[PDB]
């Protein structure tokens, strides 16, 4: 905790707070990116932030697209995740490293938000549940 | 002359009391943080137009003045855009001054009509052996690039740029539709490093115009950036008279962006999830890539296949427009063959004897049959034995093993980090070279003779050097002196030569920091608009 | 016998690959139809309110 901030929008919190928690935590970590230092942001369950944003947009009666999601649910996560950069030397040289966490359902990377974040991010760390009980922990496929 | 009425996400309604702007016209929101361009999508009635923003709409007030430009989005075109990076609306994002515009062209355009089209259907010689022989490029056609990461896709992009500018004297546009900014910056610096983009006073000698619509841009900006690259390419076609290359990086992201702007305008999605206008929103882009009577645009579009499903409607609609595929393989690249074009999974519509002639067609089909014949016995060699089957089967093994080497080729933009000079290979030399290996005129030359060389009068010089290298081996010996005390010290000496770096427990962080004081009270605006505490009664 | 089994399980992987390819194509059809039908359900639910 001498180096970690925690931004916690829990399940009982309102859906706009769960929507805005990754953006607020990215704003807190962009301080370290922008002033020369180095950041590590971890959006644990960006799936649940996506579900909260879908809630707010269906309740605002914006037109739903695939699975119920809005049109700009890709723009949501890409606008969030492109703030993880390594800056140039004339901007301090600082950096911010994102680890979004996406829960899959029975291990398909063909789900809509999972495909969106796979399209956005650089790599992936795919943890397989079959490898989990074979003793292999971390269960990295 | 018009004012903002609704702001719902990236979708802005503007109201005009005078006359309305046309659909696809560009509107400037007067008074904002950044330049906010809207593009008119429909006339809703009651003097309202429905627009789709090219930047963020956060910070937009109902009643904000909006100026109609009287035209669609207009971008700078010409030779002054070469070596520059533009966004969708034409602003320079490479931070190197303005853009020296020859003209300012509308990005919205009808396709070149029937009388202007070319009926010739000829081949674009690219100087790459595996591309010219097995999967040729139509001059004016669309080519799907099934590459990825680590298969040398960017080197192939820069070599198509380099060889087309070198041979046919045409320029290139790269439309980075929805690319990540790390990948776009990597391609920018790799183009500066390889000499196809030059900065400063040598800027006119650049071969490529980058048009970047990044992934953090709104869906309206990613949906239109391919049209901006098209307009830059169409100026070189229609005014300069060139054979242009356009690179639509991830045509699937163009599809996905137009699907997002169709979903945001409240249209019912068609099959699997796509826009109802998917075929026409794709064909509006792809039909402007053609051969006119002036010049041509040849488009190399990277294709992503959504769930490894070729019957998905976005690749099934894209593959109707494609004239060739060049599949880049990891297994080809792990045999050290560069470029990593899969010689058997790459196709071309230009591969039939009515456009390339029976000579080129039969050489390509013989090469492809020989590599296929080697491909379906590798489960017979690895199972039963290498020298197990016939000599004729091992003749096809040796011939396809040296043709599989011969498809590799050193690249001219790769020489600044590989040293090996790149070699442009002409088409007739490629035909006459692979015909000789196919008949068996080079069955005596080694397999490493056919490796990273231009044409058939270089595999001979490769073997000549390899057999002069036999006589250069008895010049010395092999030995490694001083088994335990040449340079390997005591481990205490090795830890007493590494220098201690300075570590402090005051981490700092108060270097150029404001440290404002944040109020705990909630501060609102009164009806006059001044910052006031909350009136403390519900 | 061992060589006959090597030639017999050669045709078994051929059959279990062509059956797999047919089943993968039919799964892709069912995946596309699932996304379309769930989308048509969602659109019909939303259009009956607006």
């Amino acid at each position: 905790m001498r180096y970690t901030i925690m931004v916690s929008a829990t399940a009982s919190d309102a859906a706009p707070l769960q929507f805005l928690a990754p953006y607020s935590g990215c704003a807190m970590a962009e301080y370290f990116r922008d002033t020369g230092k180095h950041g590590l942001i971890i959006y644990d369950d960006l799936s649940k932030q996506s579900v909260a944003y879908r809630q707010m947009s269906l309740l605002l009666r914006r037109p739903p697209g695939r699975e119920a999601f809005p049109g700009d649910v890709f723009y949501l996560h890409s606008r969030l995740l492109e703030r993880a950069a390594k800056l140039s030397k004339e901007l301090g040289g600082g950096s911010l490293t994102a680890f979004p966490v996406i829960e899959t359902q029975a291990g398909d990377v063909s789900a809509y938000i999972a495909t969106n974040v796979i399209s956005i991010t650089d790599g992936q760390i795919f943890l397989e549940t079959e490898l989990f009980y074979k003793g292999i922990r971390p269960a990295l496929n | 002359a018009g004012y903002v009425s609704q702001v719902i996400g990236p979708v802005v309604d503007v109201r005009f009391d005078g006359e309305l702007p046309s659909i696809l016209s560009s509107l400037e929101v007067e008074g904002h943080s950044v330049r906010l361009v809207l593009e008119v999508a429909q006339h809703m009635g009651d003097n309202t137009v429905r627009c789709i923003a090219m930047d963020s709409t956060d910070g937009l007030v109902r009643g904000q003045k909006v100026v109609d430009t009287g035209s669609p989005i207009k971008v700078p075109v010409g030779r002054g855009t070469l070596g520059r990076i533009m966004n969708v609306i034409g602003e320079p994002v490479d931070e190197q001054g303005p853009i020296d515009a020859a003209d300012i062209w509308s990005i919205h355009r009808e396709a070149p009509e029937f009388t202007e089209q070319s009926t010739e259907q000829e081949i674009l010689v690219t100087g790459i052996k595996v591309v010219d022989l097995l999967a040729p490029y139509q001059r004016g056609g669309k080519i799907g690039l099934f590459g990825g990461a680590g298969v040398g896709k960017t080197v192939l992009i820069m070599e198509l740029i380099n060889n087309v500018a070198k041979a046919h004297g045409g320029f290139s546009v790269f439309a980075g539709v929805g690319e990540r900014t790390r990948e776009g910056n990597d391609l920018y610096r790799e183009m500066i490093e390889s000499g196809v983009i030059k900065l400063g006073a040598e800027r006119g000698n650049s071969k490529c115009t980058l048009v970047y619509g990044q992934m953090n841009e709104p869906p309206g900006a990613r949906a239109r950036v391919a049209l901006t690259g098209l307009t830059v390419a169409e100026y070189f076609r229609d005014i300069e008279g060139q054979d242009v290359l356009l690179f639509v990086d991830n045509i699937f992201r163009f599809t996905q962006a137009n699907s997002e702007v169709s979903a945001l305008l409240g249209r019912i999605p068609s099959a699997v999830g796509y826009q109802p206008t998917l075929a026409t929103d794709l064909g509006g882009l792809q039909e402007r890539i053609t051969t006119t009577t002036k010049g041509s645009i040849t488009s190399v579009q990277a294709v992503y296949v959504p769930a490894d499903d070729l019957t998905d409607p976005a690749p099934a609609t894209t593959f109707a427009h494609l004239d060739a595929t060049t599949v880049l393989s990891r297994s080809i690249a792990e045999l050290g063959i560069y470029p990593a074009v899969d010689p058997l999974d790459s196709t071309s519509r230009m591969l039939n004897p009515n456009v390339i002639g029976a000579e080129h067609y039969n050489v390509a089909r013989g090469v492809q049959k020989v590599l296929q014949d080697y491909k379906n016995l590798q489960d017979i060699i690895a199972i039963l034995g290498m020298d197990e089957l016939s000599e004729e089967d091992k003749l096809t093994v040796a011939r396809a093993r040296k043709i599989q080497r011969f498809l590799s080729q050193p690249f001219q933009v790769a020489e600044v980090f590989t040293g090996t000079p790149g070699k442009y290979v002409d088409l007739a030399d490629t035909i006459s070279g692979f015909q000789g290996v196919l008949t068996g005129k080079y069955d005596d030359l080694p397999e490493m003779a056919f490796y990273m060389v231009g044409d058939i009068k270089e595999v001979k010089e490769k073997a000549d050097k390899m057999a002069k290298d036999i006589a250069s081996r008895k010049e010395a010996d092999n030995k490694k002196v001083s088994e335990e005390l040449k340079d390997i010290p005591s481990l205490d000496k090795l830890v007493s030569e590494i220098k201690e770096v300075v570590i402090e427990e005051d981490d700092g962080l108060e270097e150029d920091f404001k440290a404002e004081a944040l109020s705990s009270e909630t501060v609102v605006l009164n009806e006059e608009g001044k910052s006031v505490p909350l009136p403390k009664k519900n | 016998e061992h060589a006959s089994r090597m030639s017999a399980m050669e045709n078994s992987t051929k059959s279990a690959g062509e059956m797999l390819g047919k089943l993968t194509l039919d799964y892709n059809r069912k995946r596309q139809a699932t996304i379309t039908t769930e989308l048509i359900e969602i659109i019909a639910g939303a259009s009956a309110l607006m």
